[PDB]
């Protein structure tokens, strides 16, 4: 999740694609009633766009996967 | 004691004739605001008893000025004089400043001042003229006070005006009004037209500016655009909204203005040839500084592949369909299938068949490549052989 919002948009896109591939590979990570919303959110999100627009979406995924929101000064 | 602050201390009388000059002769600042002063003669006596009175503050005091035409005391040492919430008029202001030859700052907020005559011999040294919370002061009242050569600071806010033109200044010409106004505070105003900035640009020596709280400079999504437009309108501007204007920001604002107004400039008859450049009067009046700028700067879901999975050796399984990314490598799909079928990944054979080319099976051997390199499109099928 920390790499999902990197300074380079290509790194963000690569991390998003790799996370999507790993979620499609392993099925014992996220539950059945949670993985659907995660896949729907990860697919309908342009990670190569305004960081303010993208960030809001990443905080969402964290809250959907039980992860504390990392913040900076 | 140099700085004396007696705010809300109940002061009504002046005292003895000479006691203030003997107790503290080195008094330079007096803050006798919101006191029990019910007359102006007491303040006059207090100021006369002081010899080094540089700052005098007697605001929020109910005082009644005398109607006589006699100069009641002369303060050549007084410089800063604050008179807010006292109920003063233009005649009383002119009569008070007549005896202050060294007055450099004057505050007149919340007084309902109606300017009528032009100060000639008076107000010859006052720089700051804070005329705030004065709904009576309109555009016609700012023309008379504009003939002051020493007027350099003008804090005129919450006045209600929305236009300040210059009849003596043409298109791209400097005006004789306000010969030293370099910063006029603008706030609590109902400016809804772009001609205000174009008229303020014609100032002879304008630098700082503050146009906060206005219908055009609202705290919305168009605040940055309006700020850039205001910056590009006034070229001699050096400060906007109490913020320094960097040269790079000014250049970017001017470039954005040119890029956004090139269409309107070309539709009005503009051309790169100076002999053929015939602009209309409306474009010249609405954009006086446009010619200067024209002469200066010249004239993941979409990547998904919906493919199915088939097993020729095990036909009892159903033909499921997966959505894998286009940049997915062959090794990742092999690992997915290995766990998916609990089959060793070492003996996994991969192939694809497209509906455009039936009867032909193209194998997938190299794991280092990707699906995009093998011309795998959407609608193809994956064959798993083991």
């Amino acid at each position: 999740c920390l790499l999902l919002c990197h300074r380079f948009p290509l790194i963000r896109k690569t991390t998003a694609s790799q996370v999507y591939e790993t979620l499609l590979t392993y099925s014992d990570v996220v539950g059945a009633d949670v993985l659907d919303e995660v896949v729907t959110v990860l697919s309908d999100t342009a990670w190569d766009a305004e960081l303010a627009v993208v960030r809001e979406q990443r905080n969402r995924l964290c809250d959907l996967l039980g992860v504390p929101r990392p913040q900076l000064v | 004691l140099q700085e004396v602050s007696l705010r809300n201390c109940a002061v009504s009388c002046a005292g003895e004739k000479g006691g203030v000059a003997e107790a503290c002769p080195n008094i330079r600042k007096v803050d006798l605001s919101k006191n029990l002063l019910s007359s102006w003669d007491e303040v006059i006596h207090i100021a006369d008893q002081l010899r080094h009175l540089e700052v005098l503050n007697v605001s929020e005091n109910k005082l009644k000025f005398p109607s006589g035409s006699v100069l009641t005391g002369t303060l050549s040492v007084l410089k800063v004089l604050v008179l807010n919430q006292t109920g003063i008029t233009w005649a009383e202001v002119l009569r008070c400043v007549a005896g202050c030859p060294g007055l450099e700052e004057l505050y007149l907020e919340s007084n309902n001042i109606f300017i009528s005559e032009r100060p000639t011999d008076v107000l010859q040294t006052v720089k700051l003229l804070d005329l705030s919370s004065n709904q009576l002061i309109d555009e016609n009242q700012l023309y008379l006070i504009a003939h002051l050569p020493r007027l350099e600071q003008l804090i005129l806010s919450d006045t209600g005006i929305s236009s300040l033109h210059f009849p003596d200044a043409g298109i791209g010409c400097k005006t004789s009004m306000f010969p030293s106004l370099k910063y006029l505070v603008v706030n609590d105003n109902q400016i809804s037209q772009w001609s205000f900035f174009n008229e303020l640009e014609k100032l002879p020596s304008l630098r700082a500016l503050s146009c906060l709280r206005n219908p055009l400079t609202k705290e919305d999504k168009e605040a940055e655009t309006a700020r850039l437009l205001i910056i590009a309108s006034i070229g001699q501007l050096k400060t906007l909204n109490k913020c320094e204007i960097l040269p790079e920001e000014r250049r970017r604002a001017e470039l954005d203005y040119r890029k956004a107004f090139g269409n309107e400039w070309k539709q009005a008859g503009g051309h790169k040839d100076p002999e053929k450049n015939r602009l209309s009067e409306e474009f010249l009046t609405a954009h006086p500084r446009y010619q200067f700028l024209c002469l200066k700067y010249g004239a993941l879901k979409n990547q998904l592949l919906t493919l199915k999975i088939k097993y020729p050796h095990q036909l009892d399984q159903k033909v499921l369909e997966k959505q894998l990314p286009g940049s997915m490598t062959i090794q990742k799909v092999k690992g997915l299938l290995s766990r998916l079928l609990k089959v060793p990944v070492s003996d996994l054979l991969l192939s694809y068949e497209s509906p455009k080319k039936p009867g032909r099976e193209i194998e997938l051997e190299n794991d280092l490549k990707s699906l995009q390199f093998y011309s795998v499109e959407n609608g193809d099928c994956l064959l798993v052989r083991w």
